[PDB]
């Protein structure tokens, strides 16, 4: 896994909440 | 009083003008519902898209109070959306094909009965004056208030009535402001 | 004349903004006697002190649910860290070494939000003078379930669960 420096903010999608 | 968006049934990251019939989303799909709803009849409102800039997106609809204001329209239970890209309806975060896609500049219709006593509620939607078929039949029962839901910056403006610029055709129906 | 307050607030942020130099200096992974890899200290630490930031991926709270069931769906782990009613730590994916600090019921470390500029971050500071080469820790404040995660932090009066 990737390890951070500081917070980085999500950036979601417009598909984010939906099922596929 | 005067039907509007709410005061504080509100995700307070949306941008609500002074008057309260106009809305910009703020990053993530976030809600707002109106300051009335209703539980019987037939009733009626319209939705102008002012701007809609790439990658902006709006799921129009109807709402239970309950309905998670962090989230998109559709996303529970309790709201049933239209969504500008592809036209697609949700409901319970399940997209299906509806009807096709709106965008700027366009005036969506949105029509809900809730008939008295068992009557068989539905919900249909309008682009432009213009029938795009039932969206939903036989909803979760409750009080439904009038529900936008933006995702990054568009703005939208609300008409409760009671006139409308493509007032339906087909259908009876009474103007939300009537509320 | 104008009579003036001391701001807890400014020297929080100068301390702040020298963490990450500071951490680097004080902390290390090695491993547990509670579990698996953990933080540990490799210089004394006074009480107040802060330690490290968990540092993440800052998601929205309503994301959660959908997180945890693609999280715990494909067997990756919590990694959570609750900032608000609205804003999470998602260290799952993205974090630092401050994801390895291990739980107890008697933590010599606590956990606090803070505000810097505008934002909030989750801050790790000292209970107590810290000796080096101790275990850092401090107490998850899980929400409380039903038939339950053994907790192993190996201290007297420890609540037997996780949760
Ligand atoms: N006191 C404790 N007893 C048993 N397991 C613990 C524990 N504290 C933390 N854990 C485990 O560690 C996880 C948190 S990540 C903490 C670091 C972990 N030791 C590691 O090597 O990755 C939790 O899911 C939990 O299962
Ligand atoms: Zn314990």
């Amino acid at each position: 896994f990737k390890e951070l420096d500081e917070n980085v903010e999500y950036e979601e999608r417009e598909s984010e909440f939906d099922i596929e | 009083s005067r039907v509007l968006l709410a005061l504080h049934d509100r995700a307070p990251q949306l941008k609500i003008s002074d008057d309260r019939l106009t809305v910009v989303g703020e990053k993530g799909y976030s809600m707002v519902r109106a300051s009335h709803g209703v539980r019987k009849g037939a009733w009626y409102f319209e939705i102008t898209v002012d701007e809609m800039p790439p990658d902006t997106a709006a799921r129009l609809g109807w709402s239970q109070p309950l309905g998670n204001l962090q989230a998109p329209l559709g996303y529970d239970k309790f709201s049933y959306s239209w969504r500008s890209k592809k036209g697609t309806k949700f409901h319970q975060s399940i997209g299906k094909h509806y009807s096709s896609g709106y965008g700027q500049g366009d005036v969506l219709g949105f029509y809900i009965n809730l008939p008295e006593d068992r009557g068989s509620s539905e919900i249909i939607f309008y682009k432009n004056g213009v029938n795009q078929g039932v969206a939903y039949k036989d909803i979760f029962e409750g009080v439904y208030f009038p529900a936008i839901s933006l995702y990054k910056s568009c703005t939208v403006s609300i008409n409760f009535g009671p006139c409308f610029k493509y007032p339906p055709k087909d259908l009876t129906y009474r103007p939300m402001s009537d509320m | 004349s104008t009579r003036r307050a001391t701001s807890l607030e400014l020297p929080m942020a100068m301390r702040f903004r020298h963490l990450k130099k500071t951490s680097k200096e004080a902390v290390g992974v090695y491993r547990s006697a509670i579990h698996g890899r953990g933080l540990f200290c490799k210089r004394n630490i006074d009480a107040g002190e802060m330690v490290i930031e968990y540092s993440g991926i800052v998601i929205r709270s309503v994301l959660t649910d959908k997180r945890e069931k693609f999280y715990d769906g494909k067997g990756i782990g919590c990694y959570m860290f609750r900032m608000d009613d609205f804003d999470v730590v998602d260290a799952t994916m993205h974090g630092n070494a401050a994801r390895f600090i291990n739980h107890s019921c008697e933590p010599n470390c606590f956990s606090r939000v803070i505000h810097v500029e505008g934002q909030k971050h989750i801050v790790i500071f000292a209970l107590r003078r810290i000796l080096r080469g101790e275990e850092l820790t401090y107490d998850y404040k899980f929400p409380i379930e039903d038939a339950k995660l053994p907790c192993n932090c190996g201290a007297k009066r420890c609540r037997r669960f996780l949760n």
